[PDB]
């Protein structure tokens, strides 16, 4: 987060496996994976996007 | 039996005888994280636990859905504009159509499981307020019409996950032909008809918008009966009332949003069959 | 070489907060 | 290495070297009885069981509904008249709205399972037929049309509970304006193209109304994949055919009802997320 250290606030990183609608709205997000980052004093958050696959590679 | 300051029973039957900021929580796939939460309110000192055998009621093989169920759903925001008096969520009344939960609880007849709330609301130092979230057990609440009691219907007084709110004052529901039957509970009452001040005897966290900007509880599952039907008794009851009103910068508009993340935890049900399709509108 | 063990993992409640980080070092 | 009737190895990759009637069953809160079912078939020999983590695809912990989905679901029945060539349930695509399985698959993104299907007709001494269960795994079927191949729509090659019927012979989609884009396939080839006699290859049971009025079999979970996505690929299908036509007291219009009773065993889902709202009409 690039931005004044006043600014304060929060988001939801959410990763959502493939086979559904996409995500549109906060409501459908949070059903997969996700991750709830504040802003207040750490300007970095990590999602470790996990390894779900019914094959053991996927295609480039 | 000499006891201290002759004590014999004469009677088989006993009833005869004589008398800190930093924080991070991951249920299932969901993960929560709040650098300013002023530590956790686990209610009572008790952690939730699942049905222990020695306190069985039922017989049937529990169903505990584990990951699936037992995740942080964040239930819709509300802002805190400066004359708003309060809201109040009823568990698991509110988990209703959220995920699998719902579906396991209209499924299953008999269900128990504990809560863990995050209550979320964040704001600059340039602002000023307090907020008191209680987790009231058996909440009730006060009816509308003084010509009848316990007269609410189903429906008003199960909003779901939009909730309620407190009024600032009482307003009888005068109309005799077809009564609202909805609650109407006065904000410093509690509703219940007691006083907000004494309501800190209930488990309770203060978002104070200079010191923290989350509150946490950790709900057992309290009633008088092991397991109990989800779809009729409500065994909590959250209520976020604010304490100290909102102000920023001598603006009369001042708004900021409350969120709510409730996620079930060892919840376990019994008693499969037909699902439940309720009237709620 | 056999990559690293996904070992297994449960509920937490921990104050560590890995997930958080810095990345102005570089690191 | 001088093996028996010199190999060496040259090259450093491998690829480079040269070369009985009663039985009853419980499933969580369901059971099933059956004083004339003529013992069981494990499909090869192998019951079904959880992933093991030695051959784990995915990180994510697995959501193993357990009670509340390893049930025995009773799919529609269907009457066995004499002019009746088959029917085919695709599996699990058959248990999607089914109780909260259907909702465990819509929901997660990766799910497994194995199934124990047992196949219910009961007939009198003076009825006369047998019917033929093959638990055909990787079921395909053959296209309509013969202007482009493997043209099935999504909503046609998954009837759901109400299964699919064998036509006795086949008939072109003619319709080269709006394709019907639906499967078209012929009895005795089985739909697949191969023949019906060979079909016995597959794990099978026989439904002789003079011996044995049920089928049971266990079907694992096989597949390329150790777990795969459900609402895509139909591990297992179910094809009933009548071996033998049904007949009774010289009348030329006998009907007997076939139900199917489908139970999930060993189910294990991941992914979770917002839930699959499939285009099925």
């Amino acid at each position: 987060f690039c931005g004044s250290m006043m600014a304060t606030g929060k988001l939801l990183v959410s990763y959502a496996p493939p086979g559904a609608d996409p995500p549109k709205k906060r409501k459908e997000a949070m059903l997969g994976t996700h991750v709830i980052w504040d802003i207040g004093l750490q300007s970095s958050c990590t999602m470790v996007v996990p390894w779900i696959s019914n094959t053991t590679y996927r295609l480039t | 039996q000499v006891s201290s300051q002759t004590t014999i029973n004469y009677y088989r039957d006993s009833a005869s005888n004589a008398a800190d900021r930093v924080l991070q929580l991951t249920l299932g796939n969901s993960t929560i994280t709040a650098q300013e939460a002023a530590n956790s309110v686990v209610a009572y000192g008790r952690w939730p636990e699942y049905l222990r055998d020695s306190e069985a009621n039922p017989v049937d093989q529990p169903t505990e859905p584990e990951v699936a169920a037992c995740r942080f759903y964040t239930l819709d925001t509300v802002s805190w504009t400066k004359e708003s008096r309060g809201w109040w969520w009823k568990l698991p009344d509110a988990l209703r159509d959220m995920g699998l939960f719902g579906q396991n609880m209209y499924y299953h007849y008999l269900g128990r499981s504990g809560y863990t709330v995050h209550v979320q609301c964040n704001a600059s130092k340039f602002h000023q307020g307090a907020l008191g979230v209680f987790a009231v057990p058996e909440m009730c609440l006060a009816g509308d019409s003084n010509t009848t009691t316990m007269h609410t219907s189903y429906q008003n007084a199960n909003p779901g996950e939009k909730g309620g709110t407190f009024t600032g004052t009482f307003t009888p529901d005068n109309n005799q032909t077809s009564p609202a039957r909805r609650f109407c509970p006065v904000d410093y009452l509690l509703g219940n008809g007691t006083l907000l001040g004494n309501a800190f005897v209930f488990p309770h966290q203060i978002i104070n918008l200079r010191t923290n900007n989350c509150a946490t509880l950790v709900l057992p599952y309290v009633n008088s009966l092991s397991i109990d039907s989800m779809v009729k008794h409500n065994n909590w009851g959250i209520a976020i009332l604010p304490l100290a009103p909102l102000n920023f910068a001598s603006e009369s508009s001042p708004e900021i949003p409350i969120t709510l993340t409730i996620a079930p935890m060892c919840c376990e049900f019994n008693g499969l069959r037909n699902i439940t399709l309720p009237r709620l509108q | 070489d056999a990559l690293p063990n996904t070992e297994a993992s449960g509920p937490t409640h921990s104050k560590e907060i890995p997930a958080l980080t810095a990345v102005e070092t570089g690191a």
